[PDB]
């Protein structure tokens, strides 16, 4: 009935929610830190709980009518509510669906992985070692430890899917949708004025410019890893044919623990020794969360929580509480904001430290938005943040003044290009890979015809695009997305490349408001007040007004910026252009 | 000398809920407010009204001493003449307020292991509370035409919701118990000194 009665009805679903979510996320936090089945147990029993309320709310968000009644962010909240997923419909129809979700995790484990039929040398599937038994630069080791993997995973993955995929798109018959690939895309939906409407089409007409104008100035660093490539052993590049794609040693795109070494060709400077001024010291996990809360605090952002220390499980465990060892930022409700990350001390995990604890001072931002509200104002806006203090944090410059590094190291020219090559090849890199991948996931949800004739059509478009493809075909035995994380359990691929975009467009918004002379890479935001008011007066703001907004009030932009990504290398690029004046 | 009953109603083992705030009527006592914040420094002891120091040579009327426990930032929203959702449905205070507040940080008293949910605050009253009214009423609210007949549901609210008190809420959602100071000056004798 009206505002009068939505603003009452959403008052009663957020105070019931917060309760409820509090208890699951607290049931979660027991079950990652004390897996026992029992956790695990009552863990499943409240998500059904939240599940239940949530979806009897839900049903009656739809009951609701949100024609034109709703002007303030009353609307979003109640759309937030009225977003129901996979859900509804008639009992006959949805019976069933409850028959998919629990054999689609199941799937995943099936695969298992060693020594064909040979006790040496076998393994099960363990994150610990997989890093480090994988990354091998040979060129015998990588052909069925390869294709066995890619094969054995999707035996029957698609002739299912193509139905799965069929069922899920006839959702979208009673949710004024559509098509499943535009139900991704459509969250971005957001209006505030006359004039500045949102087209629901704005992601297929403001992508072209983004990336389709300066893909030739992203080609060229492709040709760069050509040559290094060639030097180290011959035969890599066939002069007729490609270079294999799958002994590029690692698809999953994170770092070369092997390549690194051999990219600089004199390979006379001395590299970073982070570790060893850090054993010594006494660094350790108690006090690595300290230094990024020192830091934190040294721009504006406050400090944390009395019980964030008292309830984190920052080190190992005491008796059998094994935990799934993953570094992830926890809200738990009422702002207890904790931690999880059971590592020790490296040269990535005070970095990585960082990172969460710049998910953690995102999430100390937005505790009085409502509670359907308390999100990042978009998917990727949440991890770019973070990612933002940790490569800030990861200069010289801010590793010279604590006392990490000894201050009579005075700055190197070539030093400081080669820190900045890996962190531009481990992401930059990163993007054709997204972009291409999702291009290619919006074109088959669409599903409008088998593969019997666009075989042919998809190969010779991946090879005029990129120009890497197996050197043998396969049979109806593989599925190329489907051995991934995030793609196992159905996730989106746009949170990984908007989020590259943005932490760099906030990167360049806060060095220009530090109003620092020098270079462009020795701004920081530490010692940085206004920086930080700026950074806080975006996050915190959650989801009430618009990303598109957000992003104008700041610095003034309408959409993704790549301008600011590539001023961030403008400066010093001579040293690059001097080595690629030998083609043509 | 007879000490006044600010040690009773202070160290009390359990305080009431909001919506149903226990009135304590104290005459006849001299008001020793120095032994007040004798426990940590920790106190929110923010006065107002009158001065910070509370001029014991100053007699005062019956003061009426009423505790409660809410939350962090409820205790900002008690204050004389501020709205919020506890300050008009469940104890709001005159503009005109003579007298002050004291809340705690009381954590280790009334957060109970995996929540408690003895203490219960009014939502959705429909009607702002006028000052030092209890209104203690389990009735279900009804803001939709349907009539309710006893049945929640859509449309059909229980007034009466829970804290839920528990520990690693942190500074924010926490049992800071709360009692406040209303001197009144209404003629008569002047016993309260
Ligand atoms: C981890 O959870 C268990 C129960 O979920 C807690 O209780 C332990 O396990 C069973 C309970 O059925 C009993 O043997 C004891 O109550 C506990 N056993 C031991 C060896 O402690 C257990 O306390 C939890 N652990 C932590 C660290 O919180
Ligand atoms: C309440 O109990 C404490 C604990 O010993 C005591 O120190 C204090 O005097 C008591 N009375 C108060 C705070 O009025």
């Amino acid at each position: 009935l009206t505002e009068e009665n939505a603003k009452t009805f959403l008052n009663n679903f957020n105070q019931e929610a917060e309760d409820l979510s509090y208890q699951s996320s607290l049931a979660s936090w027991n079950y990652n830190t004390n897996i026992t089945e029992e956790n695990a147990q009552k863990m499943s029993e409240a998500a059904a709980k939240w599940s239940a309320f949530y979806e009897e709310q839900s049903k009656t968000a739809q009951s609701f009518s949100l024609q034109e009644i709703q002007t303030p962010i009353i609307k979003r909240q109640l759309q937030a509510l009225q977003q129901s997923g996979s859900s509804a419909l008639s009992a006959d129809k949805n019976k069933q669906l409850n028959t998919i979700l629990n054999t689609m995790s199941t799937i995943y484990s099936t695969g298992k992985v060693c020594n064909p039929k040979n006790p040496q040398e076998c393994l099960l599937l363990e994150p610990g070692l997989d890093e480090i038994m994988a990354t091998s630069t040979d060129y015998n080791s990588r052909l069925w430890a390869w294709e066995g993997w890619r094969a054995e995973v999707g035996k029957q993955l698609r002739p299912l899917y193509e139905e799965y995929v069929v069922l899920k798109n006839e959702m979208a018959r009673a949710n004024n949708y559509n098509d499943y690939g535009d139900y991704w895309r459509g969250d971005y939906e957001a209006e505030g004025a006359d004039g500045y409407n949102y087209n629901r089409n704005q992601l297929i007409e403001d992508v072209e410019r983004t990336f389709a104008e300066i893909k030739p100035l992203y080609e060229h660093l492709h040709a760069y890893v050509r040559r290094k490539l060639m030097d180290t052993y011959p035969s890599y590049i066939s002069p007729t044919g490609c270079l294999p794609a799958h002994l590029l040693g690692d698809m999953w795109g994170r770092f070369w623990t092997n390549l690194y070494p051999l990219t600089v060709p004199f390979a006379q400077k001395p590299n970073i020794d982070v570790t060893d001024a850090m054993m010594n010291q006494g660094w350790d996990a108690e006090r690595i969360f300290q230094e990024a809360e020192k830091f934190f605090v040294s721009v504006g952002l406050p400090h944390m929580t009395q019980g964030f220390w008292a309830n984190s499980m920052l080190t190992e465990p005491a008796d059998g509480r094994k935990v799934v060892c993953h570094p992830t930022a926890w809200d738990l409700g009422h702002g207890d904001f904790r931690i999880k990350m059971c590592t020790k001390v490296t040269m990535d995990n005070f970095l990585t430290a960082h990172h969460e604890m710049g998910h953690i001072q995102y999430d100390m931002a937005y505790a009085r938005q409502p509670f359907l509200l308390r999100n990042g104002a978009n998917e990727g806006f949440h991890e770019a943040v973070g990612e933002i203090m940790s490569l800030s944090a990861a200069t010289p410059k801010h590793l010279k003044s604590i006392g990490l590094l000894p201050s009579d190291f005075q700055e190197d020219s070539e030093t400081e290009i080669n820190f900045l090559l890996k962190q531009a090849l481990t992401i930059v890199g990163t993007l054709p890979f997204t972009y291409m991948l999702e291009k290619w996931r919006w074109m088959v949800f669409r599903g409008e015809i088998p593969k019997e004739q666009w075989m042919k059509k998809w190969w010779e478009m991946k090879r005029e695009i990129v120009g890497v493809v197996e050197p043998l075909p396969h049979d109806e035995t593989y599925c190329d997305p489907a051995s991934l994380f995030h793609v196992s359990n159905d996730y989106s691929f746009i949170r990984y490349y908007t989020r590259t975009i943005y932490q760099f467009q906030f990167q360049e918004a806060l060095c220009q408001a530090a109003k620092y002379n020098g270079s462009l890479h020795k701004c920081d935001i530490s010692n940085s007040t206004e920086a930080g008011q700026k950074l806080l007066k975006m996050l915190s703001l959650g989801n009430s007004e618009p990303w598109t907004k957000a992003l104008e009030n700041v610095v003034g932009a309408r959409n993704m910026d790549v301008k600011p990504l590539l001023n961030y290398f403008q400066p010093l690029f001579d040293w690059l252009k001097e080595q690629n004046r030998n083609s043509f | 000398t007879n000490l006044c009953p600010f040690d009773e109603v202070f160290n009390a083992t359990r305080f009431a809920s909001v919506y149903a705030w226990n009135r304590k009527r104290i005459s006849n006592c001299v008001a020793d407010y120095s032994v007040l914040y004798n426990l940590a420094p920790f106190f929110t002891f923010k006065c107002y009204g009158v001065s910070p120091t509370k001029l014991n040579d100053l007699c005062f009327t019956n003061v009426y001493a009423d505790s409660f426990v809410i939350r962090g930032d409820e205790v900002r929203q008690i204050a004389p003449g501020q709205t919020g959702n506890i300050a008009d449905y469940n104890y709001k205070l005159p503009d005109d307020f003579t007298g002050c507040v004291i809340a705690w940080n009381s954590n280790k008293l009334d957060s109970k292991v995996s929540g408690n949910y003895n203490y219960l605050y009014r939502l959705f009253r429909k009607s702002n509370l006028k000052p030092f009214e209890r209104d203690i009423s389990t009735e279900i609210y009804q803001a939709g035409n349907k009539p309710c007949n006893g049945v929640a549901g859509f449309n059909c609210y229980f007034p009466l919701r829970s804290y839920s008190f528990r520990p690693t809420y942190g500074v924010g959602h926490q049992p800071y118990r709360v009692v406040v100071l209303s001197f009144e000056l209404l003629h008569a004798p002047a016993t309260v000194c």
